[PDB]
């Protein structure tokens, strides 16, 4: 029975409409009287509404909240020019004629412009181009075609001033200052037939209305008054401006009636026009902004709408919301990836309204009986009539008994409820997801660690927001569309995003590395800890001394895999390609080689899984990592989201147990290189410095050959930088060579768990060359960065090359150079964030509302067909195989192995 | 030969004598001594409209810090009283006035022109020169450095602004218009004048002058300054044949003007278009007098010197046009001058004194016009005495220092003093900020210039948009104070330089500049600079004079101005340092002081200019023949907080920056007055400890007397995955024994306001009659006087001070002061005071115990930060084979990709120190080397690697790998989860938008911004978007007529809806909408915009 706004037609207002709309004429320039009691006819007249408690308005009455607010009006003594339509007024005046008010266009030109303007009038740009062409053709004319009168040129000034050069004696063309009255007379005589040629309709935009005669007064609610500490009742700046207008035009009316010299009348007219200009737009160019008592410009209507904190954006686009909470986040790997740990205190405050039905009457009755202080309780109860009651210890039993079908209970949060979890800034879609609730005692949100990469969150003080949907449709949408397990595959590149991080990968490597073996107790304990519902241990693999069974890590891992899974690939740990080549030959010869042969030719570097048995390989980042988790991707594509969730929840816990009970540490001796490596590194650095010095000497003698680089100095700098980069790379190569895989830091770097080789070579060999904006350090004194070097020195050390390492300590000059290097990265991030944010805002506003229709096409809001088939293929990038439309090889291999097996 | 230890002994005397806040105290003392008198002399006197009556200003003096009680007495005031009573520490300014009648002076009359705030511990403050016991009796911490103001009971500190050097020529490149521009910021009596001479593509020189709408030709304005003959301009510009050629080309292109009157009339036409003949000439002369190089002299006689300076600027421009000299980088600290407290205070005082003298003349004229000549001239003394209002000056000064908005557009000049701990306060007192806008990138400004070495800390800087624009002084910094310029000018004149006007700068001669203005020429620049250096080192002249010569351009620069940043250096002569061993011995024994070394010619200060000619040797053993100076202590180039990090050269720079920034947030016994102080917030750490591995600097600067952390036993291994992603695991038994346990203070304040008319508030137990009377349980522990009992338990929303306000916006409004809704604690102290106005003032502080829990943030000095991830029982913790149970466990994945080897070195050093019974030196570059620590650890029965064998807590069997374990210094930060948790179910709403309020204090709601809207759209959940946006905020219903679309106006009286504009009742529909949309429609209708709504049915 309700209606909805189907369309809005914007138009300009009219003085008659202003008169009819308003309910009072504000003539008294006073705001408030003693003890309130607003002055009748004042800027706070009760006719326009009531804001304070205890009083009623007259047009509609009711409380302050009940009154919607009503419009007033002020009848100006003499017309003034609206600021927003100033340029349009100027164009109209300099295009149309003065006598007949008709456009300075010929009849046939009018006819052809009529024909083209209707043709394809939908597009705005071509419409404006036609308008500009018509304006130019009208302006170029001198004598009006309809009447032989000289259309004198008209000039415009930024603060809405028009003073055309009226004909003077001897054709001097004196610049007569136009007044709004004669401009109004000019505009009224304009006919309506040619109005469309001026870009104006004849119904909601009349050129006469473009000049003000009576302006409205916003309702009192629209201009609220806030009481200060001493009851100042400081009103909105709009009220102060309105008071100024009322006083000024009152005095203007007085001196108009008195018939004073017209110069004072003109001065008051200018003052009133300036005041109205500030009221419409306080920042309008060409006028001095009207500051308040403390020298602050008033925020008039124009500034109220615009801006980040303005009305249009930041007030309807976004706003503060109810049923939300915010607190810090702490890790918890013992919950499922689609659950969030909620403090018990938040659950007592946030509530979910539940309707009492037949199947939940018992639970709701019990929870109402629990009251608002025990945890599984409620706060408010809503009867079928509509009135809302509050639960208290006095009326717990009575309210519990009165509960029946149709009532509503505002219960506490419970396990299994659905909530929204968000982290700011919200860069992509996955920044908001839906997790199930699990209540916890302490005061921080608990988030599973595999879910960090989507939120891009770290437990170093980050805070996150939680939202609780209240309506059933919202809950269903959150449960079906935004469940965590539904977003395992990223829509940006078609690969997994919710995968293992750090300890998961490292513990996987430790578990499935070659030579790892586990006893009976360890196997049983880790299997129970992971949650696998095993009942009998498999047959022992190797018997050690004293006759104790031992199980390889591969068997324990394979217990977690599906029964029918076959895949093989090369991971990051590969270093001997010959072993992988031999294994590939064995697999390719016949697609099901005998398992014993594969165990014979096993090698960490070629992961191979045969019917759920891990035959050869070590867990790496390529297994279930954040970026290229092949096994996780295969499971989530071939079995389902539930199976992927179970697999992740098992492997994370198993790897955590392995890394916790096997021991994993890093220390000061993780960078203790032997003597030979140090001697080699010193030799490399000395050779590089000698080469740089030779280049510098060659440049000084002038024998340097200019590279295609324009400047000889730039060629020298490029050569020096290339030499230094090569030196650092060679030092890194030797440092990496001399550190084995028994080192824990090397394990963490190679598997991709944390860091890279650059960190190792910078902590063990040397930092290298420091630079800003791609150039060596040059800012400082004349010809030298620091006063400790001779001027004109271009050597390696003198410009930033640091030959020391973090372990060996830095000399003070190297320390200063390194600080100069790091400051650039800091400021780079600081500026990059803002630039990227602005770009994303522009892109979002550009492409916000495109969608896929039911026929497969993508259409613009008006109806234009952007694409005849989305993505040229019709396949969602999220469901694509890493950007491919379909993985043919995988399907062929899977089917062939399935049937032939 | 000397060693770095001897240089350290010498260096520590510098901080022992000068202190750490001298840049404030010296500037303020100079201001008090001479700036007030200088400003008063600048103003001159009062000129009223009374016939044959004049007032001549005399001398101005400052009294002692006093307070005018509401009762007639005037009593001495102490800083603690000002802090507690919300007063303003200030002293009255007494100015004598000499009345001149008929050209005859009379006996001067002493008057009080107002009060001026007193910087604490300055030479005029009451705490100056007091012993420790006296300071303790007065209620102040002896370690307090002073150097800050107290305004309305709040501590305001003035941060130094970093401005361009004044009265100096800087040539820059403008490739967009291909113009080569030189700019000078001339300063005179606080007024600035940007005067620029530029050369465009045509090769014609134009001059830009303030208030002149368009550039004027160079020789036109040069002729306007007299000097009309073309040969005069040719000589002034220089004597280089290409320069003469270009000048003659300009003369040919500007032969229209040949008489000074013609040029004056021309500038009259430009500056005063379309006015009377006589007005434009006077306006042009006035603009020439006080807008073109005012610092050279505003008197009309000074045209010649201004023309000479303009010729010098033009010569610089054309020389850079030929590539002779390069562009001058603005970041070079030779071109930057710091604005200290004294300069800004003098500017503000001048601004206020202008208003004061204007009001004085207005009052005297009005009184004389109203009354008769007999009444005034009978007792001129009483007339002058009663024709003054000091509040005009006092309120201006107070408000400017309180809000921080300086007169002249500057903002943020004064900020609230931080008091979290020792480091935060002492670092805030040594901050330097840049006036540039933060939003723009400013890539060149934010970088680290090479001249910052020893003047600006390279690491301490903010993280966000302030990165690189906010900087802190290095430890070895010494800002200068100005000296009489005319005395230096006379000395230089006597040295042998010929004045400028006698002869032109022949390229065979050397130009000489004094504070940026040319003063003459000489033949041997090197001899002159050597002579001045010898005189400075002997002691003939002051040590603030700095001389630098530039061989390429043959210029000599002498600097004696204010605000230069300098560092000390040991003078090296003939490859032999002048500081010998017996000097170090004398310094150690106390027979010699730092000032004596300065006056003996052993150590001299160098600014960014003089350092251009230096070649400094970093270490004592590296001194060779060509070296001219020796670095005192390289470890002092770091700022005060940055020195906290031990072994800072073993860390990556971003981590050092993070640690330096975080050292200002840790809890600890910051000040001994925490019990009796009244601050808005404060923290106290129960058991602070001195770091085991510490730099020797912080013992000297006094940090070790106010430590801010504890020493933990840290093990590095992964435990249950609860310490992943920079989270830490903390032992439970250790927490229960008093580890990282802290307390939180917050002070509430209530005032018995005295409204006009006699209606005043009162303290009482509010009876249930009053409006706004909350629950009876809220006032349950208040005594009958309306104040809470100390050591009572409050839990949130509980009333602390009961107070009822008059009903004036037969009732009484309830205006009690209650605890914040989400907080809790125990009342600590209640103070009853009489405020400045004579009314009552009550301050209550509530303390809360804060045991560590999940979410509390911890951080180390090496930048590692994290929150507590899990609390583990002691029996579940692993234990080493020697019987050590870790206090805290960190994740091994945090070490690489953070690259903080300093943390591991400190871990080794802590256990070495604890085993050996002595603390370990960890100074920046002279600390104990790592290899020595490893060898010592090996000698004590432990592995050199620092690893140990532990057994698992649960299983009870030893781990396969040996684990790294040691002692590391950890600090508890003040970002604690008890102050960050926030929830909102329904709450109150705003007025205009009726949306949920903003802020935790007022039960506000969280923000659902535009980005969240786009995210929810991307998921495709339309109804969820509706629920989050509209359903739970600003629900509305509105009636609209179906032909106009104007909002239909319902009638409650007639029970009928209707269209007021349209007069329609046949069809009115009810539509749901948002309150924001309704208000937007109203706001559009406020303008002439008419939105017509078309309705449709679903
Ligand atoms: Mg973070
Ligand atoms: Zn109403
Ligand atoms: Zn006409
Ligand atoms: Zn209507």
């Amino acid at each position: 029975m309700k209606k909805v706004i189907g369309s809005i037609e914007f138009g300009i207002l009219s003085p008659q409409e202003i008169r009819k709309m308003s309910a009072v004429e504000v003539t008294v320039p006073d705001t408030y009287d003693d003890d309130g009691y607003p002055i009748e006819g004042g800027v706070m007249d009760k006719r326009m509404g009531v804001i304070d408690p205890g009083l009623r308005c007259e047009t509609c009455g009711g409380r302050a909240g009940e009154c919607p607010g009503h419009f007033g009006h002020i009848e100006l003594a003499r017309p003034v020019i609206h600021v927003g339509f100033a340029k349009t007024i100027y164009r109209i005046l300099e295009s149309t004629c003065r006598e007949c008010g008709r456009i300075k266009l010929t009849d046939e030109e009018i006819e052809e412009y009529m024909k083209k303007i209707e043709l394809a009038r939908n597009r705005r740009s071509e419409f404006n181009e036609i308008i500009k062409e018509i304006h130019k053709k009208a302006k170029e004319r001198m004598v009006c075609p309809h009447c032989g009168a000289p259309q004198y040129p008209i000039k415009f000034e930024k603060p809405t001033i028009y003073w055309e050069i009226r004909k003077d004696e001897q054709g001097n063309e004196y610049r007569h200052r136009l007044m709004p009255t004669e401009v109004r007379d000019w505009l009224e005589k304009i006919p309506d037939k040619d109005l469309p040629l001026l870009g104006l309709d004849p119904e909601k935009s009349r050129p006469e209305w473009m000049v003000l005669t009576v302006l409205p007064v916003p309702p009192v609610t629209a201009r609220p008054s806030i009481t200060l500490e001493t009851g100042i009742r400081a009103e909105d700046d709009l009220t102060h401006k309105l008071v100024d207008i009322i006083r000024i035009n009152n005095r203007l009316k007085q001196n108009i009636e008195a018939g004073a010299p017209q110069l004072i009348i003109e001065d008051l007219w200018d003052l009133l026009q300036y005041h109205v200009t500030t009221y419409i737009n306080n920042e309008a160019p060409g006028v001095p902004p009207a500051k308040h008592k403390s020298g602050r410009p008033l925020k008039t209507l124009a500034q109220r709408l615009k801006g980040k904190e303005g009305r249009f954006r930041g007030n309807l686009s976004g706003k503060r919301v109810n049923f939300s909470a915010r607190t810090v986040i702490s890790p918890d790997p013992m919950i499922s990836i689609n659950e969030v740990g909620v403090p018990v205190e938040v659950a007592m405050e946030l509530t979910v309204p539940e309707k009492v039905t037949e199947f939940n009457i018992e639970r709701l009755r019990k929870m109402v009986l629990n009251g608002p202080d025990k945890y599984p309780g409620a706060n408010y109860v809503i009867d079928p009539e509509g009135r809302r009651r509050r639960i208290m210890d006095s009326n717990k039993e009575t309210l519990a008994n009165q509960l029946d079908i149709g009532w509503t209970v505002e219960r506490h949060l419970m396990d299994g409820d659905i909530v929204l979890f968000n982290r700011q800034p919200s860069l992509h879609r996955m920044s908001i997801m839906a997790h199930r609730v699990r209540v916890m005692p302490y005061r921080t949100f608990r988030l599973n660690l595999a879910v960090c990469p989507p939120y891009n969150a770290d437990f170093d003080g980050d805070e996150m927001n939680l939202h609780v949907p209240q309506t059933e449709e919202a809950q269903a949408e959150a449960r079906i569309l935004m469940e965590v397990q539904n977003h395992i595959i990223s829509p940006r590149y078609g690969g997994p995003i919710i995968g293992g991080i750090q300890d998961h990968i490292s513990g996987g490597y430790l578990l499935t590395r070659e030579g790892a073996y586990f006893t009976r107790d360890e196997v049983e304990q880790m299997l129970m800890f992971a949650g696998v519902d095993i009942t009998e241990l498999p047959e022992p693999d190797k018997y050690d001394e004293n006759g104790n069974p031992l199980w390889s890590g591969k068997t324990i891992f394979s217990l977690l895999l599906p029964e029918d899974l076959t895949v093989w690939y090369r991971n990051k740990l590969c270093d001997e390609p010959e072993r992988c080549e031999a294994l590939e030959k064995l697999i390719e010869e016949k697609l099901m080689p005998d398992p014993e042969e594969v165990r014979k030719l096993a090698y960490d570097g070629f992961v191979y899984i045969q019917n759920g048995k891990l035959l050869s390989g070590a867990i790496d980042k390529k297994a279930y990592g954040r970026e290229d988790g092949i096994i996780l991707d295969l499971i989530v594509r071939e079995y389902g989201v539930e199976r992927a969730r179970q697999f992740l929840d098992q492997v994370t816990k198993l790897t955590i147990w392995v890394i916790t009970h096997k021991g994993f540490t890093t220390g000061i001796d993780d960078e203790d290189l032997p003597e030979e490596a140090r001697d080699r590194i010193r030799e490399i650095i000395r050779e590089a410095e000698e080469r740089v010095n030779k280049l510098i000497e060659a440049y000084k003698r002038g024998e340097l050959e200019p590279l295609p680089g324009k400047s000889l100095e730039d060629t020298l700098e490029s050569l020096i930088m290339a030499v230094l980069a090569e030196a650092r790379d060679n030092a890194g190569a030797v440092a990496e060579k001399y550190l084995g895989m028994d080192n824990h830091t090397v394990i963490m770097a190679k598997t991709g768990a944390r860091g890279k080789i650059l960190n190792i070579t910078q902590m063990a060999a040397l930092l290298g060359q420091q630079s800003i904006r791609g150039k060596r350090l040059y800012r400082g004194f004349r010809g030298r960065v620091l006063s400790h070097f001779k001027p004109g020195d271009l050597g390696a050390r003198a410009k930033g090359f640091v030959v020391n390492s973090y372990k060996s300590g830095l000399t003070p000059q190297e320390y200063f150079f390194h600080a100069m290097g790091g400051r650039e990265g800091l400021v780079d991030t600081a500026v990059r964030t803002a630039q990227s944010g602005y770009m994303q805002r522009r892109l979002i506003n550009a492409l916000q509302d495109l969608k896929v229709e039911y026929d497969g096409t993508v259409r613009s809001p008006e109806g234009i067909i952007v694409q005849f088939k989305y993505g040229e293929d019709g396949v969602d990038p999220m469901k694509s195989w890493r950007g491919k439309t379909v993985d043919v090889d995988r399907i062929i291999v899977r089917t062939l192995l399935k049937m032939r097996g | 030969d000397v060693t770095p230890d001897d240089l350290w002994i010498v260096m520590e005397s510098y901080w022992q004598e000068k202190g750490l806040v001298r840049q404030h105290l010296d500037s303020y003392n100079a201001f008090i001594e001479r700036g007030l008198q200088e400003v008063v002399n600048e103003f001159g006197g009062i000129k009223p409209d009374i016939p044959d009556f004049e007032v001549k200003f005399g001398k101005i003096r400052v009294g002692e810090p006093e307070f005018q009680e509401p009762h007639g007495q005037r009593k001495p005031l102490y800083p603690m009283d000002a802090r507690i009573r919300n007063l303003t520490y200030a002293a009255p300014l007494y100015l004598e006035m000499i009345p001149v009648i008929k050209g005859v002076e009379q006996d001067p009359v002493e008057v009080r022109i107002g009060e001026l705030p007193i910087m604490l511990k300055s030479k005029v403050c009451r705490l100056y020169g007091l012993s420790d016991e006296e300071l303790i009796k007065l209620g102040e911490d002896p370690k307090d450095p002073g150097g800050y103001f107290i305004i309305n009971g709040s501590e305001r500190v003035i941060v130094s602004i970093e401005d361009i050097a004044p009265n100096r020529t800087l040539v820059e490149k403008d490739e967009r218009q291909e113009k080569y521009i030189a700019k000078v910021f001339s300063y005179r009596h606080g007024y600035r004048a940007l005067v620029a001479v530029e050369r465009r593509k045509d090769g014609i020189l134009y001059v830009d002058i303030p208030n002149v709408p368009k550039p004027v030709k160079f020789v036109y304005v040069m002729r306007a300054l007299g000097l009309e003959r073309d040969k005069d301009i040719v000589e002034a510009v220089g004597n280089d044949p290409e320069v003469q050629q270009i000048m003659f080309d300009n003369l040919e292109d500007a032969s229209d003007i040949t008489t000074q009157q013609e040029a004056l009339e021309f500038i009259g036409k430009l500056v005063a278009p379309g006015q009377a003949r006589e007005y434009r000439l006077k306006r042009a002369e006035y603009v020439i007098d006080n807008n073109l190089l005012p610092h050279m002299g505003v008197s009309p006689e000074d045209r010649i010197k201004k023309a000479y300076y303009l010729g010098m600027m033009a010569l610089k421009v054309i020389e850079l046009s030929l590539g002779r000299r390069p562009e001058d980088d603005k970041d070079h600290y030779a071109n930057k001058r710091l604005r200290l407290a004294g300069d800004l205070l003098k500017d503000l005082f001048r601004v206020a004194f202008s208003q004061l003298v204007k009001d004085i003349q207005y009052q005297m004229t009005k009184t004389y016009q109203r009354k008769g000549d007999k009444y005034t001239f009978g007792n001129i003394h009483r007339f002058i005495r009663n024709s003054i209002r000091p509040d005009v000056l006092t309120e201006r000064i107070e408000h400017a220092l309180a809000t921080g908005a300086w007169p002249g557009g500057r903002t943020g000049v004064s900020q609230l003093l931080d008091r979290t701990n020792y480091m935060s306060t002492l670092s805030h007192l040594r901050r330097v900020t840049s006036p540039l806008d933060r939003e723009q990138p400013h890539f060149e400004a934010r970088d680290l210039h090479g001249t910052h070495w020893g003047r600006i800390c390279p690491t301490e800087t903010p993280e966000g948009p302030n990165c690189g624009l906010v900087k802190n002084l290095a430890l070895m910094a010494q800002i200068t104070t100005a000296v009489p310029e005319e005395e230096i000018r006379e000395y230089l004149m006597s040295l042998g330089i010929v004045p400028i006007e006698v002869r032109r700068p022949d390229p065979t001669l050397w130009r000489v500049y004094l504070n940026g203005v040319l003063i003459g020429t000489i033949e041997d620049g090197k001899a002159l600079v050597q002579r001045i250096r010898q005189d400075r080192r002997s002691g003939k002249i002051s040590d603030v004079i700095n001389v630098a010569y530039y061989e390429d351009v043959k210029e000599v620069y002498v600097n004696s101005d204010d605000g230069r940043v300098r560092r000390p250096l040991i003078i090296v002569e003939n490859g032999v340092p002048k500081l010998t061993k017996e000097h170090v011995q004398a310094v150690k024994e106390g027979r010699l002081k730092w000032s004596d070394l300065i006056k003996m010619g052993i150590i001299e200060y160098l600014d960014a200019e003089e350092e251009e000619n230096a070649y400094v040797a970093m270490w004592p053993w590296e001194v060779t023949e060509e070296h001219t100076h020796l670095e005192l202590m390289p470890a002092a180039i770091l700022g005060l907080p940055a020195s906290l990090v031990p072994y800072p050269e073993h860390n990556a720079a971003p981590r050092n920056t993070y640690g330096a920034g975080m050292a200002k947030q840790s809890l600890g016994l910051g000040w001994a007055n925490f019990r009796i102080r009244v601050d808005t917030r404060g923290h106290l750490l129960h058991y602070p400890q001195i770091p085991l591995v510490n730099s020797r600097i912080m013992k000297a600067v006094g940090y070790e007397d106010r430590p801010a952390g504890q020493n933990f036993v840290v093990a590095v291994l992964a435990y249950q995955g609860y310490n992943m992603e920079d989270a830490i695991i903390i032992n439970k038994a250790s927490i229960e024994r008093g580890l990282a346990r802290s307390t939180f203070f917050r002070t509430y304040e209530a005032e018995e306001k005295k409204y006009l008319g006699g209606q005043t508030d009162k303290f009482e137990i509010p009876d249930p009659t009053v409006r706004g009377y909350r629950g009876e349980k809220y006032y349950r522990n208040l005594d009958e006087d309306g104040l809470i009992f100390p050591e009572s338990k409050v839990e949130g929303k509980d009333v602390l001070v009961g107070r009822t306000s008059p009903p004036r916006f037969q009732e009484r409004r309830e205006t009690s002061v209650a605890v914040r809704p989400s907080e809790k604690g125990v009342v600590d102290k209640v103070i009853i005071t009489e405020t400045g106005d004579g009314t009552k003032l009550v301050k209550v502080t509530v303390r809360d115990l804060r045991i560590p829990e999940l979410g509390d943030k911890f951080a180390s000095r090496h930048g590692q930060k994290g929150v507590i991830g899990l609390i583990v029982p002691q029996e579940d913790m692993p234990w080493t084979e020697s019987g050590i149970v870790p206090d805290l466990i960190v994740n091994p994945h945090g070490i690489p990709s953070r690259m903080t080897v300093g943390q591991l070195i400190e871990a080794i050093g802590g256990k070495v120190a604890s085993l050996k019974g002595r603390r370990v030196d960890g100074t920046a570059f002279i600390g104990e080397p790592e290899e020595k620590l490893r060898k010592e650890l090996e000698e004590l029965g432990f592995k050199h690697t620092g690893r140990e064998i532990m057994y698992d807590g649960i299983t009870g069997k030893r781990l396969e790998a040996d684990i790294f374990i040691g002692v590391i210094y950890y600090q508890r930060l003040h970002h604690m989860v008890a102050d960050k948790i926030h929830a909102r179910s329904r709450g109150p709403v705003q007025v205009l938008t009726k949306q949920p309020t903003e802020g935790r204090a007022r039960e506000g709601g969280l923000r659902f911004g535009e980005m969240e809207r786009d995210v929810l759209v991307g998921h495709g959940a339309a109804m969820l978007l509706i629920e989050r946006l509209l359903e739970e905020s600003d629900k509305t219903e509105v009636w609209v007529c179906e032909n106009c679309g104007h909002i239909a106006l319902e009638d409650k009286r007639r029970r009928r809806v209707y269209c007021p504009v349209c007069g329609e009742e046949e069809r009115i529909s009810k539509v749901e909408m948002s309150y924001a949309f309704k208000l937007l429609l109203d706001e559009l209708k406020a303008m002439v915009i008419r939105p017509k709504l078309n309705l449709s049915e679903r």
